[PDB]
């Protein structure tokens, strides 16, 4: 068969990362795809429900409370090596076990019985997870506490779903993990390729894996390069890739224009959103605190810079029909649990922003033309990031809309902010304090419950808040009672609604996805639900 | 299935 060149689009280097704990960007998580997506156990159907038949299957068990996990027979690593009961538990520890240096526990995680002492060093293993045919068997048993009402489909974070090389890995010292080239550069995996050689910051060369349980792959080999955003128009025209994914919503039209390529597309699992520094994150107790002194304590204050932006005037200009103002932090794609009634900040208000600022105190100052409250100027960094062509001039317009309502925002050290560092400075304990607003964006996993995002423990929670009306509606959703679906919509729009009102962070834009593929290439697709695509494609 | 970061 043939050999597929596959890009994706990203200015930064790659971060090669082959453990999906330890691993936090979707750059990687996409590259990784030929190789099993950091090897991920469970086919669901195109409603993202868990089926039978993937490299393992999950059952559960409602009365006894537990997920039950039995991996294939013929499941093995690209060594040769059996996966085993023990390597699906050693996922939880890459992320329980501070000593690797996860950002991904989670309150989720809490609801595994054992798990939380494991964490904190109480205990020494994790009680809740057992194993009923050995560690070097096939069948996980996982004890809850409760059933969630996401446990039927994939990405509900209250089980995990991937594998790591517990065999492989075990005499590489937890500090250490992240950065061996057994993680990086030289893994196992148990997808249908594996990487023969990985140039770290660059490229993946795939070929098929041998031990691969499944259909075998039809393509001799696979490239997988990262490509910059002011590249890739480029090398689509001259034929460089086969397939460009994660391309920017501005070359849209471009892409669209070219001669010899199909171009596919899907409803995004996405959000983007603003951010509002308001507190640090506790490593020692896991958890955040919002004790932060700035402006942006003032409700009317973070109301007031969301009511100011121009999304809609943004999006219009730049987007090219593919980015809609979001309303809320849940995306399209959960049609179930969106509903129309919800109002955000999609439409810019200028005269509402400035009312809240009188309102609240902060008064301007007519010669400057900003605000002020009992001599304190209303004054923010705005850690904006590097993105495509337009990135410089959007975040300048939006800086100009804050001048409009009396907000001096100037960006983090008179520049744009490059991604990795940026990941770097939100994830790293207990969190910087020389920011106030930046933005943020989501691959979202395929389960609606936003846990994994905002709840107290996880230091995903980028800024730090911690109130119990919100950490209320985060549990309503996953609660007992949220197995009437009834109940679990009312308690998704009341967690919408409640989010946009405390204005911790402001919704920015919901997407549609596209992908250019060369006419020569047979079998890939976007549709939700196909398992097999990696197998599938051919020349 | 998870939660990751994107560039855009």
């Amino acid at each position: 068969g043939g050999n597929l060149k596959v890009a994706y689009q990203s200015d930064s280097p790659m971060k090669a990362q082959w453990l999906s704990g330890l691993s936090n960007d979707a750059t990687f998580a996409t590259m990784s795809g030929p190789g099993g997506g950091q090897d991920g156990l469970f086919f669901t159907d195109s409603g993202f429900k868990f089926i039978k038949g993937g490299a393992a299957d999950v059952a559960l068990d409602k009365e006894s409370k537990t997920a039950t996990i039995t991996l294939r027979k013929d499941l093995k690593w690209s060594d040769g090596s059996e996966v085993t009961a023990k390597d699906y538990e050693f996922t939880y520890e890459t992320i329980a076990n501070p000593a690797y240096g996860s950002d991904r526990w989670t309150d989720s995680l809490a609801n595994i019985v054992g798990l939380s002492d494991y964490h904190t060093g109480k205990a020494k293993t994790i009680s809740g997870i057992t194993f009923p045919d050995g560690e070097n068997g096939k069948v996980i048993k996982v004890q809850f506490k409760e059933m969630k009402p996401g446990m039927t489909q994939s990405g509900n974070g209250y089980f995990l779903e991937t594998v790591a090389p517990y065999q492989y890995l075990k005499d590489v010292a937890p500090k250490d993990l992240a950065s061996s080239p057994k993680t990086t550069t030289k893994p196992l995996v148990t997808g249908p390729f594996k990487p023969e050689n990985v140039v770290a910051g660059e490229s993946i060369k795939y070929v098929p894996n041998p031990y691969y349980w499944g259909e075998k792959p039809k393509l001799n080999s696979i490239t997988y390069e990262v490509v910059s955003t002011a590249k890739s128009v480029a090398a689509l025209s001259s034929s460089k890739y086969d397939i460009i994914n994660g391309m920017v919503s501005s070359q849209y039209k471009q892409v669209k224009n070219l001669k010899g390529y199909k171009v596919l597309g899907q409803q995004a699992m996405y959000i983007s959103l603003m951010y509002y520094n308001l507190g640090h994150y506790d490593a020692k107790n896991s958890i955040n605190v919002q004790d932060r002194k700035t402006p942006l304590q003032d409700q009317n204050v973070r109301q007031a810079i969301g009511y100011a932006r121009n999304v809609a005037e943004v999006d219009n200009k730049f987007s090219n029909g593919l980015s809609t103002p979001a309303n809320s932090l849940i995306p399209p794609i959960f049609k179930q649990f969106t509903s129309s009634s919800v109002k955000g900040y999609e439409k810019q208000d200028l005269d509402k922003a400035n009312k809240l600022l009188d309102e609240d105190g902060w008064k301007l100052n007519k010669s400057t033309g900003y605000r002020e409250k009992d001599g304190k100027e209303l004054s923010l960094v705005y850690a904006a990031r590097v993105g495509d062509a337009n990135a410089e001039t959007i975040a300048q317009n939006y800086i100009q809309q804050w001048k409009k309502i009396g907000v001096k925002v100037s960006l983090y050290n008179g520049k744009l902010m490059e991604f990795n560092s940026w990941v770097d400075h939100m994830t790293t304990p207990p969190g910087a304090n020389d920011w106030d607003i930046t933005d943020g964006s989501w691959s979202l996993a395929s389960e609606p419950s936003q846990q994994d995002l905002f709840s107290a423990a996880a230091p995903y929670n980028f800024g730090h808040f911690n109130d119990s009306e919100i950490t209320k509606d985060l549990n309503d959703i996953d609660s007992a009672k949220s197995e009437n679906p009834t109940y679990r919509k009312a308690a998704f729009v009341k967690y919408q609604e409640d989010m946009n009102k405390k204005a911790y962070v402001i919704p920015t834009n919901f997407m549609l996805n596209y992908t250019p593929v060369n006419k020569r290439v047979v079998g890939m697709t976007l549709d939700y639900g196909a398992m097999n695509t990696w197998s599938e494609i051919g020349v | 299935a998870s939660n990751s970061i994107a560039s855009g």
